[PDB]
């Protein structure tokens, strides 16, 4: 069943396992036609498929091509998803298929269900998290990855960087919800403490910042203190 | 006409023929039923006075024999039972009637409700469902479970009802994902009406059963047999007029017939909305939609 507060510690076992998310799939720019209509524009999109336990990032990269001709794209781009999901699990050998595929939204279980008959030892879970996991464009390399595809692509990260070198699997994926959430309740401002200070760098095979361990202690107390803000200026207290 | 003797009734019982019943008190001098319509399959069904649990029944064919019920005291049910020996038979009948010991099954002559709702079953399919092949009749009750249900335990007594699952390698085809589970036409088109049933009086004649089987005996997985068929059709984009036009009178007859108190547990909410307001042939149902909205405006 369902993913939530109580059954957390379960993505850190050592059972293979993927989340799945597809909000950032289908995504549009909305605009005025000359005779005043209204009309999108389909840009680039992506699968966010993750491993929590070890990192590995699955970045399926959804081309406007995908869309054109098609009628009722949001609907679309669910089986899309779930297309490309179920491709994904069948191009990896069987010891590194995973035994759960966990939806970020309830909305992709039929669609990812259907497209798993295959595989019916493989379940399909929803979750109670509210994950944030749209805000992965927010991260400069991935959104850069995505807007400058010409054809599909799957490009693969690691999105711990190598954090896992010192910390474990359970703080890393606390780290990365943490900025990630911070990212998508003021992406300025999260960004502006992830770099303000130029002698802290990214490596080139990195996504975020080289921070030693007192240095993310830092970072991860100025996250919060942005998520708490941000909740008075928008509830007022 | 003809007629189901009653060897005799020892305990009180609720006795049903078709959609007619009556009560009979514990050693009422009952022999049993005539007047009964050849030409159509049959239900005759109990409901004793002191367990309202267990309804159970027999499905008959008068052609395919002559058939009278007995209790058994050991078993503690009223049993249908085959009699082989003609001459045997007519006698027995002939001296009950002439004693006035049976009711007459009370047909009103306007009244086409019974054909309307059987108007496909097959009695010779019907064993196929409740198999028993030493017997000409079948015997179903509430508590039977289905072979889809078993598979979610005695097969012996199951009711095989044809598998429906909309989500199985049967109902998609590799590569139609989406199209297939949006639009069922394959599913119900070419898998079940060419590739099991062979035609659509087949396909109605396990739904009209799966309805009959849900309102008298409130089996629960006949229930889910009788919506799973209708949202086969109402969730196909591709159906054959003449199709369309039978089912919205077979499920007007259906709907006319339910107990208005019963509608609570025999009707699923979510396929009836589906069918009639959501689905591919939501404008295709305009009797069915008519007797719905102006009998169970609640469930809509
Ligand atoms: C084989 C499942 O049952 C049927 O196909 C059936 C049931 C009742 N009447 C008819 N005509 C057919």
């Amino acid at each position: 069943g369902a993913m939530n507060s109580s059954n957390y510690a379960e993505l850190f076992n050592n059972d293979i396992k993927l989340f799945v998310d597809d909000t950032n799939v289908y995504r549009v720019t909305v605009h005025k036609t000359f005779e005043g209509n209204v009309a999108t524009k389909a840009i680039n999109g992506c699968i966010f498929t993750l491993n929590p336990k070890t990192g590995h990032l699955f970045l399926k990269i959804i081309h406007t091509s995908v869309w054109a001709g098609q009628k009722r794209l949001s609907q679309l781009a669910k089986w899309k998803t779930a297309e490309e999901v179920s491709a994904l699990v069948r191009s990896l050998p069987k010891e590194e298929q995973p035994k759960q595929i966990i939806v970020t939204r309830k909305a992709m279980l039929d669609p990812l269900e259907v497209h798993m008959l295959d595989f019916p030892n493989i379940a399909i879970r929803p979750t109670e998290l509210r994950l944030p996991f749209s805000a992965a464009m927010s991260i400069d390399k991935l959104s850069d990855v995505v807007m400058k595809a010409t054809e599909p692509q799957m490009v693969l990260f690691n999105i711990y960087d190598d954090w896992l070198d010192r910390i474990s699997s359970y703080t890393a994926f606390s780290r990365l919800t943490l900025l990630l959430r911070a990212l998508k309740t003021n992406e300025e401002s999260a960004k502006m403490i992830l770099l303000s200070d130029p002698t802290i760098t990214i490596k080139s095979y990195h996504l975020w910042p080289s921070f030693t361990d007192e240095q993310w202690i830092t970072i991860e107390s100025q996250m919060r203190d942005l998520i708490l803000t941000e909740y008075g200026r928008k509830y007022n207290v | 006409m003809n007629t189901v003797p009653f060897t005799s009734a020892p305990i009180e019982v609720t006795i049903g023929i078709d959609q007619y019943s009556f009560n009979v008190k514990e050693n009422q001098p009952f022999h049993g039923i005539k007047d009964i319509p050849i030409g159509h399959v049959h239900v005759i069904h109990f409901q004793h006075a002191d367990n309202s649990s267990m309804r159970y029944g027999y499905w008959f064919d008068c052609r395919m024999g002559n058939f009278y019920i007995q209790y058994d005291p050991k078993d503690g049910l009223y049993k249908m039972m085959e009699e082989r020996d003609g001459a045997k038979f007519e006698n027995i009948v002939h001296n009950f009637k002439e004693r006035q010991m049976m009711v007459s099954y009370p047909k009103i002559d306007e009244d086409d409700t019974w054909y309307n709702l059987t108007e496909f079953v097959q009695m010779d399919k019907i064993r196929k469902i409740v198999r028993k092949d030493e017997n000409q009749f079948s015997y179903v009750d509430s508590s039977m479970t289905t072979v889809q249900e078993n598979e979610l335990s005695d097969p012996a007594h199951s009711l095989n009802y044809t598998v429906i699952n909309f989500k199985s390698r049967e109902a998609i085809r590799p590569g139609h994902e989406m199209e297939d589970f949006l639009d069922k036409s394959y599913y119900l088109n070419t898998v079940m009406l060419q590739g099991i049933f062979k035609n659509s009086s087949n396909y109605f004649g396990e739904l009209q059963f799966a309805f009959l089987n849900a309102m008298f005996f409130g089996n629960y997985g006949s229930s889910l047999q009788w919506h799973a068929m209708i949202e086969l059709i109402c969730s196909s984009a591709t159906v054959p007029k003449h199709m369309l036009d039978k089912l919205d009178e077979i499920l007007y007859y259906q709907i006319k017939t339910l107990p208005e108190q019963y509608s609570d547990i025999l009707l699923n909410e979510r396929v009836w909305n589906i069918c009639l307001y959501s689905s591919f042939q939501k404008n295709s149902l305009h009797n069915t939609e008519k007797i719905m909205e102006n009998k169970y405006p609640e469930l809509l």
